[PDB]
């Protein structure tokens, strides 16, 4: 895209950053509760070492 | 004009919200590689 | 396609979790509407600072909404900016929190139990525009149903028991026929003032209306209204706030503490 | 004492309003309006008139033909015998098809006719929904109503079409009838190992509860502040007045927040729809991913353990 | 007859029967497809 | 006079349901010969 | 804070007990002497329940689960007097601050709309909760000679206890108090999505629309079902529907046990065995 | 026959044509899944 | 003596009175539930 | 077709596709690890 | 056929019938993955 | 909604049902390819 | 330190202070008549 | 929506271009999800 | 860093903070009392 | 947006900083001491 600034133009680029910043906050959280959930990448389970 | 933003204050705000963007994928794909040697899942 | 998306983690438990984010969400929307009215809030903090902080709390406020009111009355945004309003009150203490005391006579002062906005100052319109809130007297159509006893020729007591007058007129909603006002003749000055039905015990038996919300001297001092057969949304509060006062003014005992 | 505004001390008759008029090619509302003096007390006194449209007469001849079958068959299992129909009436009730019969169509007897009476109540339930969204389209007004009868009916597919239809048998559905359709309910929480352990059943409760607690917060707030006219809810959204503010005021003071005169029903719109709503997941849920909800409850650390003081040996274990 | 359309409104009564009709039409179909000796839907 | 539609506009509105409908109809016809010739149910 | 137009409503008075000394505002929240009582219930009250909670059942069965923590009430053989602290009488106490938190809320309330001169409807509803919650641990106990038949304090805990009463009648959905509160229950959640629905649908109109009158709420609803209550009687109607679903419901656990110890659907036979039939 | 469109409004009638249409599509649809002399997800 | 001047002195007998009879009672209570010091056996 | 964004607003549709994407993304995410066979958080 | 847009709005009808495409799509799929036959996500 | 925007609207609407309509149409080719249901 | 009543007014401070610390007074009786070990009336 | 034909052509532009991207990398994934297991 | 108290009020600070220690003294104490490893009152 | 000006964006920015520099540096350290106590990789 020659012109990707522009999107700055119909939202806010105040609320985005705190949308972005809880989105992948709970992400973040979402994808190693899975992993712990995981018989195997569970890194406090896995008794390694 | 939506946002109250003018045409340079988006160009300002993109410049710099592309690279703390470009250095967190930085830092993701640094621990991805660290994820990926000690412990691949493919 | 299975129940189970790893060892712990089944369908069910990512339903439920996918409920929460949903409903995370939706808290986070209805406490943005729930702001649409009185924010920013009013505080020392913002006092103190000269209005460079603005207590909205989280979530912050939403973008304005449009209310187009029927029959061109204007429209009326939600998260609207009033303009500051000051208190017929003195604070009983300076510390934060503490109540205000307020200003001469509690009934007249428009504090508290008796304080009220400044709504719109035009009536309430029906469906057709016609005024909704009306006097039996211009709702001819309208009539006290058979069963039932006409409140006209009531007398009206207060909360000592002392007459304060009759009732003069009855005041009907026209959109839906329930009784609004009752028009009492105060037997002081010969003046008409509205009565809410809220504030209206009828006495069938005695054909009386009791007051406990004032004494029969307080009528005298009820707002009026500019027009006698119509009152505007303004005027309907100030009315119904007079009233109101008088269930922690119109007596010392009422201001309490039982003990 | 003080007028607590539960009962219409004096009523005020005016001629019965016609309604609001509805567009061009409309069918004109059908019934001669009355004024019922008992109804009067508590609400309004008119009752009607009443618009019948093509939709609302379909949904009534579906209905009517699914409520028929129902009490036919009632009336058939008791031998036709009308005493015994109304002595037994509350444990009469249309069965489901047999378990045998998986998603077939079964004999007449043996669920057909259950089969024919739920289908033309869905129909008469989705023709009726039909005319909610009409008659809302009719008067300009937004579709809240029909959103909040289609997550109702949403739950109703779940029980009786959506979930028989994703476990291969019309024997998992609801019977038709008073207290066959509560043995039901019993048994599917006793089948599938204590419903009180499913998640959405445990929300769909705390919206249920929470319905009742939002209507009695919200009905004693408006009847509160109704001496500053705080039931004409449209007049204190769209210009707020006392009323609306002491109400906000009230529950301020009282738990540290409130909503205003417009979000409140908002509030409610939703609680009252999530109920329905995770009450369908939940029954989605329910056979198809988990088998026994008391131990998914156990596998999830939600279930609470208690000393053992009391238990059986296991006559299998042997 | 042809005055029978001057009692009865041919706009309601249309739909009140051809309603009848569609759950009439529906019901048979049903009571059949539900008699194994006429189910036309099986081997 | 119950749906303000001129006999002209009723005309000319059949003709294009009509049309519709006959190109509906056809496709049904076509696919139920399909089915008959994949199944029977007859 | 306070909302932008609260600052003419915060009057001194109104109080029942305690006058000026504790009649003030914390953040949004008026205290008054209640709500000083009500805290501090509330506070004694929830580290008791986190003392249980530490404690738990016995060592090894000790757990912070939140839906795991409970605190259950004596065994039956204490009857009515009071139980060892480990034994049942914690939860005893916990009762105790919890009807003081319950009361001094309500109370509080009263307070609150004698300051603000509105009618006394919100603390009189929220009497049939504390009331519905009165018969559960002291009424229902009570009757039946024992405190041990409260029900525990614990999130799923008090669900297995439900569950248990439940089937100690065999079949509970046949309890006619349980059915007829039910009933008003379900009625009321339909009478709210019905109310939440109308006023959002008429002041959130169609695109392009003015806000509808009370005319348009009146007719919506006579379009659909024939009849509207009207725009105040819904409001008594969904009060009168969540009130009669608690006290139906306090009905229903109140003769479960000490008014009928056989199984519900058996009580329906004195219908079943009138001689018309 | 053209004037059946002076009695019923094109617009409403097309919308319920429709979406009896699509329900009696559905419907004929699931009664032949469900006889599994027809039931052609069954790879037979 | 100057803890009058923060609290009113009619206000503090009935809240003192509320909070010693409370206190009463939690006690006696207690000493109910434990089996050495109940005196109603 | 860019005569599609009279009708759609750009703000209120991109959020909405954005939003309708990712639960997209996590729901087939999902749907292959219930699958044993496409399950790679397994050993 | 040009003239059934004058009644039926453009708007609307895009996005109800994209509403209703996707959840046809979304059945249909889920319909095939309920059936063994056609459950591409088994591994066979 | 003017009568000259439907026929904008319609050859627009015309030719994106018609390009789903093809995509629809080869999927199902590969589909009968992969697995034929009839 | 005496500037910390010019922060917390010893109206709200001196009552709340008093309720936590007979709180915190009773829940260290509770939590020691629940220990066999230090229950002093268990005879 | 207020969109006028002047400003409706290069958010499009920028649509199309964005959604290009989009669905190149998808692709990118779907081919390199297809070579570590194939489901047809 | 004492420009923080021009960023947050010292009174609302000083509460949020004091009602937070509490709450986490008590739940320290409360953590080392429910493992017999370290209550001090089993014994 | 937010009334404040350009001097205490970049003053607030240098505070915020070194807090949070200091906050990550005792971080590590504990993170360093945690791994050492009992590593988890
Ligand atoms: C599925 C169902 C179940 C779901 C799970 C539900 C779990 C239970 C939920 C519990 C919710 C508790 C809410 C407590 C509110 C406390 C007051 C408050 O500040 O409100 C904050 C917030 C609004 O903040 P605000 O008033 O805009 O802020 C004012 C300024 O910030 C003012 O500035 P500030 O500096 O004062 O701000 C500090 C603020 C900070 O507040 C917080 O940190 C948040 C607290 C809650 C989290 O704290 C205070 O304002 C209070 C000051 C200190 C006093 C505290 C002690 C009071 C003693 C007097 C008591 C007398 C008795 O209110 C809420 O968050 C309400 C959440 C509602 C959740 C509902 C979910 C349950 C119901 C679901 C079903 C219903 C249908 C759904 C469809
Ligand atoms: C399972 C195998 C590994 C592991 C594999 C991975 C992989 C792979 C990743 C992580 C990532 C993270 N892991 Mg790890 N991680 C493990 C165990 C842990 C444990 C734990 C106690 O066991 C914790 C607390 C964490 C925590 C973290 C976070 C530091 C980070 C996600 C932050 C985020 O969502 O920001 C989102 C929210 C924001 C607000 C981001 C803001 C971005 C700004 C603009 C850039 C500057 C940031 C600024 C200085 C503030 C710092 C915040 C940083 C994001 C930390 N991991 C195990 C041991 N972890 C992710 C990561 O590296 O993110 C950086 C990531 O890709
Ligand atoms: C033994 C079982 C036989 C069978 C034996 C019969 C017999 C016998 C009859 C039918 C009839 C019908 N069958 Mg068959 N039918 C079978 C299996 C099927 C299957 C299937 C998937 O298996 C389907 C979809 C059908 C469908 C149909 C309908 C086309 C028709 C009922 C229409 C109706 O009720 O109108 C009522 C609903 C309305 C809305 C009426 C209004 C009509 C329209 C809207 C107005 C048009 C006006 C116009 C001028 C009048 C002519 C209309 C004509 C229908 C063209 N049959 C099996 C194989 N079927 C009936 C029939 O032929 O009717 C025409 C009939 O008598
Ligand atoms: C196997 C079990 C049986 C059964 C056995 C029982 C038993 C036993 C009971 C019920 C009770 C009820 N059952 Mg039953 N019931 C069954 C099946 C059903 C089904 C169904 C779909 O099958 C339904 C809809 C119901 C419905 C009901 C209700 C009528 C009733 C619960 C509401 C109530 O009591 O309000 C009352 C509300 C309260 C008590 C709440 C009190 C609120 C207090 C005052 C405030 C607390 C404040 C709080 C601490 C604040 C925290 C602070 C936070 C920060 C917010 N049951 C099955 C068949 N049922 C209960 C009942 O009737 O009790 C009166 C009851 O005891
Ligand atoms: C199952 C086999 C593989 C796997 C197979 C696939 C396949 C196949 C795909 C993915 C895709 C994704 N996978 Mg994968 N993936 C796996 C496991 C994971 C795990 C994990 C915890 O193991 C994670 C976190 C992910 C995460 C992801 C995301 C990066 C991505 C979904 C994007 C999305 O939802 O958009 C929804 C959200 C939005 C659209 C928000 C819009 C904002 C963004 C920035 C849109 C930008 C548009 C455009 C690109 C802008 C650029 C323009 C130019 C700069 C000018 N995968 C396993 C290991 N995965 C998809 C993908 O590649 O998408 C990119 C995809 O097709
Ligand atoms: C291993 C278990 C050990 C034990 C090990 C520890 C350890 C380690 C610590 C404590 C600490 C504490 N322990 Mg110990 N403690 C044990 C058993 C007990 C028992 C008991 C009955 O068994 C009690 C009542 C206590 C009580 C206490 C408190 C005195 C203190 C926590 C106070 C706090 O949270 O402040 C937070 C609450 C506030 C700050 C609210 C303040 C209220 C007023 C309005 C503010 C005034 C501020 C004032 C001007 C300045 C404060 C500091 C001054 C210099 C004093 N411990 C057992 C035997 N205990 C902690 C401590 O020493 O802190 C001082 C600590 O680190
Ligand atoms: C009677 C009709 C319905 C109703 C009405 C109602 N409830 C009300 C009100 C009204 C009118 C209020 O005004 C009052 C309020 O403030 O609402 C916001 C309230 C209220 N109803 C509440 C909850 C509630 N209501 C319920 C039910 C109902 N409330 C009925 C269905 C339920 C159910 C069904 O479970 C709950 C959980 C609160 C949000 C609030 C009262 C708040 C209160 O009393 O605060 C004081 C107590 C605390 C701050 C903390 C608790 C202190 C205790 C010592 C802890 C122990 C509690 C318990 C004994 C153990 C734990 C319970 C276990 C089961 C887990
Ligand atoms: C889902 C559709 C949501 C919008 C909607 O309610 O569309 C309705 C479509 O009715 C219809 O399915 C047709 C109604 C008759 C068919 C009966 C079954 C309907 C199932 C839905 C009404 O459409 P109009 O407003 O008349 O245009
Ligand atoms: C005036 O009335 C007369 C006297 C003429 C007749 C009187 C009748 C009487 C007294 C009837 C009484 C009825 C009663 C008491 C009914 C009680 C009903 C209850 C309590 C029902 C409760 C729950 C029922 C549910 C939830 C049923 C759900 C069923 C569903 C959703 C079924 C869907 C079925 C479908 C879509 C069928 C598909 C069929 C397939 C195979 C396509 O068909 C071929
Ligand atoms: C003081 C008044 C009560 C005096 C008697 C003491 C209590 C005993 C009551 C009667 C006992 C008895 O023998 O009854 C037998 C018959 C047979 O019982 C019934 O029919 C009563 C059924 C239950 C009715 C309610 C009883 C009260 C319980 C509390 C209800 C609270 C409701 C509101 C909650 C908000
Ligand atoms: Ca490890
Ligand atoms: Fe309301
Ligand atoms: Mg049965």
């Amino acid at each position: 895209s020659p012109d990707l600034w522009k999107i700055w133009l119909l939202v806010d680029p105040r609320r985005i950053l705190i949308a972005v910043f809880a989105f992948l906050t709970v992400l973040g959280l979402a994808i190693h509760m899975i992993l712990l959930s995981t018989a195997e990448f569970n890194w406090l389970e896995d008794g390694v070492p | 004009s939506m946002t109250g933003l003018t045409e340079e204050e988006a160009k300002e705000f993109h410049g710099i919200f592309t690279q703390s963007m470009t250095m967190f994928f930085g830092i993701v794909i640094i621990a991805h590689i660290l994820a990926w040697l000690w412990r691949p899942w493919l | 396609m299975s129940a189970a998306i790893t060892e712990y983690m089944d369908v069910a438990q990512l339903t439920i979790w996918a409920f929460w984010f949903f409903f995370a969400g939706l808290i986070i929307y209805l406490r943005r509407e729930d702001k649409r009215e009185g924010y920013p809030l009013d505080s020392d903090r913002t006092e103190r600072s000269g209005g460079r902080v603005k207590v909205v709390g989280f979530p912050d406020l939403a973008e304005p909404k449009t209310f187009v009111l029927p029959h061109n009355a204007g429209t009326v945004m939600a998260p609207r900016v009033e303009a500051p309003t000051s208190i017929n009150a003195t604070p009983v203490a300076p510390f934060p929190g503490a109540p205000f005391e307020p200003n001469g006579d509690p009934m007249l002062s428009g504090f508290g139990p008796s304080a009220s906005p400044d709504r719109a100052k035009h009536c309430d319109l029906t469906f057709e525009g016609l005024p909704k809130i009306v006097p039996l007297r211009v709702a001819t159509d309208f009539s006290i149903a058979e069963r039932d006893p006409d409140p006209r020729g009531m007398t009206v007591v207060g909360l000592d028991g002392e007459v304060a007058g009759t009732v003069s007129d009855v005041w009907v909603d026209r959109s839906e026929p329930q009784i609004r006002y009752l028009e009492v003749k105060v037997a002081a000055g010969g003046k008409n003032v509205l009565l809410p039905i809220g504030f209206s015990r009828f006495d069938k038996k005695a054909r009386k209306v009791k007051v406990a919300a004032i004494k029969a001297a307080h009528f005298a001092n009820v707002p009026t209204l500019a027009k006698p057969d119509q009152i505007t949304l303004y005027e309907e509060d100030k009315v119904c706030a007079y009233y109101a006062g008088g269930k922690l003014y119109a007596t010392a005992e009422r201001a309490g503490p039982l003990l | 004492p003080e007028y607590q505004n539960i009962f219409t001390t004096v009523q005020v008759r005016a001629p019965a309003y016609p309604g609001v008029p509805l567009p061009k090619g409309s069918l004109p509302r059908i019934g001669k309006p009355i004024f019922s003096y008992w109804a009067g007390k508590i609400g309004d006194a008119q009752i009607g008139p009443i618009y019948l449209g093509f939709t609302g007469t379909l949904s009534i001849i579906f209905g009517f033909m699914a409520i028929f079958i129902i009490g036919f068959n009632m009336l058939a299992s008791v031998d036709w015998n009308i005493i015994q129909f109304v002595k037994h009436f509350f444990w009469l009730g249309l069965e489901p098809p047999a378990p045998q019969y998986g998603l077939t169509i079964p004999p007449l007897s043996e669920g057909g006719w259950w089969l024919m009476a739920g289908f033309f109540l869905t129909m008469s339930i989705l023709l009726w929904w039909v005319r909610t969204y009409k008659r809302a389209e009719a008067l300009g007004m937004s579709q809240h109503l029909s959103w909040a009868f289609a997550a109702a009916i949403f739950f109703y597919l779940s029980l009786g079409f959506i979930r028989p239809v994703m476990m291969g048998s019309w024997a998992e559905a609801v019977p038709f009838g008073i207290f066959p359709h509560l043995d039901w309910t019993a048994a599917f929480s006793i089948r599938y190992g204590n419903l009180y352990y499913n998640p959405f059943h445990m929300l769909s409760i705390a919206f249920l509860y929470g319905s009742a607690l939002l209507f009695a917060m919200h009905g004693a707030t408006i009847l509160a502040v109704s001496r500053f006219g705080g039931d004409r809810e449209i007049d204190q959204i769209t210009d707020r007045g006392t009323a609306a503010e002491r109400a906000a005021i009230f529950w301020r003071w009282t738990m540290g927040f409130n909503a205003s005169m417009e979000s409140i029903h908002r509030w409610a719109w939703w609680c009252a729809v999530l109920t329905v709503i995770t009450a369908g997941i939940g029954i989605l849920l329910t056979g198809t991913v988990v088998e026994n909800w008391y131990l998914w409850a156990i596998k999830h650390g939600v279930a609470p353990a208690y000393p053992e003081v009391v238990t059986a040996v296991d006559p299998y274990a042997t | 007859m042809h005055k029978i359309w001057q009692i009865f409104d041919p706009r309601r009564t249309l739909v009140a029967l051809f309603g009848f009709l569609f759950v009439l039409g529906l019901l048979i179909h049903f009571i059949l497809l539900s008699s194994p000796a006429f189910n036309w839907l099986s081997g | 006079s119950m749906t303000g539609l001129t006999e002209q506009e009723a005309q000319e509105f059949h003709g294009i349901f009509v049309q519709s409908m006959t190109a509906f109809f056809g496709i049904v016809v076509i696919a139920h010969i399909l089915a008959w010739l994949w199944r029977p149910w007859l | 804070a306070m909302l932008s137009f609260e600052r003419k409503y915060r009057v001194r008075g109104g109080t029942l007990i305690g006058g000026d000394l504790f009649d003030f505002w914390v953040g949004p929240f008026y205290v008054g002497f209640f709500g000083v009582a009500g805290f501090f219930f509330a506070l004694l009250g929830v580290l008791l329940i986190v003392w249980g909670a530490t404690i738990g059942p016995n060592a090894e069965l000790q757990t912070y689960n939140i839906w795991q923590i409970s605190i259950a009430p004596p065994d039956l053989s204490y009857g009515l007097g009071m139980a060892p602290m480990t034994e049942g009488g914690l939860w005893q106490i916990i009762t105790i601050c919890a009807i003081g938190a319950f009361v001094s809320w309500a109370l509080r309330e009263v307070e609150i709309c004698r300051k603000l001169g509105i009618g006394f409807h919100i603390p009189f509803a929220f009497a049939f909760a504390i009331g519905a919650y009165l018969v559960l641990v002291v009424v229902r106990p009570i009757l039946m000679g024992a405190w041990g038949h409260g029900f525990p304090y614990g999130i799923l805990s008090h669900l297995d206890w439900v569950s248990n009463v439940g089937y100690q009648f065999l079949h509970f959905h046949y309890n006619p108090a349980h059915m007829l509160a039910i009933t008003f229950f379900f009625t009321n959640c339909l009478a709210l999505s019905m109310h939440g629905s109308l006023i959002l649908s008429v002041t959130n109109p169609q695109k392009g629309e003015e806000v509808k009158t009370s005319e348009h709420e009146n007719t919506f609803f006579r379009d659909i079902v024939g009849y509207s209550i009207g725009a105040l009687a819904i409001h008594r109607l969904g009060l009168f529907l969540a009130l009669s679903a608690v006290f139906w419901s306090a009905v229903c656990i109140v003769i479960s046990g000490p008014f009928w110890t056989r199984g519900w659907p058996e009580w329906w036979n004195w219908w079943l065995e009138l001689p018309l039939w």
